[PDB]
């Protein structure tokens, strides 16, 4: 899960 | 103006974005992440005009964050590229890349491009 | 490593960049076009992977210029994100972002898109 | 699927796109651009996949107007590339890429970067 | 010139593009991959301005793929955007879009950039 | 005034 | 691997 | 002649 999207 | 730019912004995945412009053309400060959380706070660095052709055009600025910290690596940088527009509801309208280390064979798609608008709180 | 990354590297186009790598994660330097040239000499920031992975995977970078200095102001600003390839050849693979300030009917139009490679020859 | 597509829709500057999907996953019709006129209707060409991942996921597709016509030429092509997805409000979302025909020197500036969201009517 | 445009092209990763480009503006073929093959093979559809500029300026074109035949389906389409340039050492300088079909949650990261250049060699 | 564009 | 990419 | 491009 990227910290740039959502909570993923 | 510098002034202008200076605070706190949010984008519509619920992002932080906090910035100082200063008088000389810099830009500094911090993004924040999956809802906010404690560290999840990486370091950003940019650079504004500092003197807009002014009548009523947006100020161009930009900016990176290398996703590295503390507590994580994910061995990628995004930049950011767009116009801040000042009124009585400022924004900052935005297209960005982000690009991850890959191996040759796989640089063809090393990658991702997308678009962000934020609000000032 | 960011030694690597230190240093004077020219494009295709003839611009030489000028760059100091910091230890943290740092990117400081000048950009300068029209092959050299007096002041045709910008100022440049940016953040790059400190602790790149272990097999043969590239660094991951970006950087920002705003096209003022003491003489020109271009209203307009480029960010490049891309990777480093160290060995023998050594080489920076990017694509950027132009964004110019506009009015609201021009911003359909503000950003330009495309590819720079950048070597030490 | 190709029933859901089929239709007219219309963009937030808005321009108006006719479309048909046919069953082999070709796209076919016509783009029309400055609120409407009689003729300033161009031809567009494109494709979509025909048997989309289902459950929730969105259907890829794409497409290309060259700006030629009967009356006007303005020596540029545009590609749109996105998603479907359906619903009670069906959207397209897409992001585009604008190229102009240029002499050598000026290739580096060719090509225009933006995003659109379509709804049907 | 459209016939100029004809024929067969490759690309730096060894993939074939085989074109067909009518008088009023059409494009046609094929598209394969692995450098080679038997099915690798996609159908593309297009469009270019049958109609140049006559100084030195290149003709633009763009075309769509989808990754869907009758053994493999991808879930994905890519657009390419660029322009031809003629003479003793023809070529096709493009960018391109590739776009995923995904859940709402992926949406942010669905869409890749990138560089092509084809010659017939 | 580019056709992809508003009435510009 | 992608049809779009090298041999995998 | 934009500072980014070539020699104008």
């Amino acid at each position: 899960c990227h910290p740039q999207g959502p909570p993923c | 103006a510098e002034a202008g730019i200076t605070g706190t912004w949010y984008n519509q995945l619920g992002s932080t974005f906090i910035v100082t412009a200063g008088a000389d053309g810099a830009l500094t400060g911090t993004y924040e992440s999956a809802v906010g959380n404690a560290e999840s706070r990486y370091v950003l660095t940019g650079r504004y005009d500092s003197a807009p052709a002014t009548d009523g055009s947006g100020t161009a600025l930009g900016w990176t964050v290398a996703w590295k910290n503390n507590y994580r690596n994910a061995h990628s940088a995004t930049t950011w590229s767009g116009q801040y527009v000042g009124g009585a509801e400022a924004r900052i309208n935005t297209q960005w890349l982000l690009t991850s280390g890959t191996t040759e064979a796989n640089a063809w798609k090393s990658t991702l491009v997308g678009h962000d608008t934020f609000t000032k709180v």
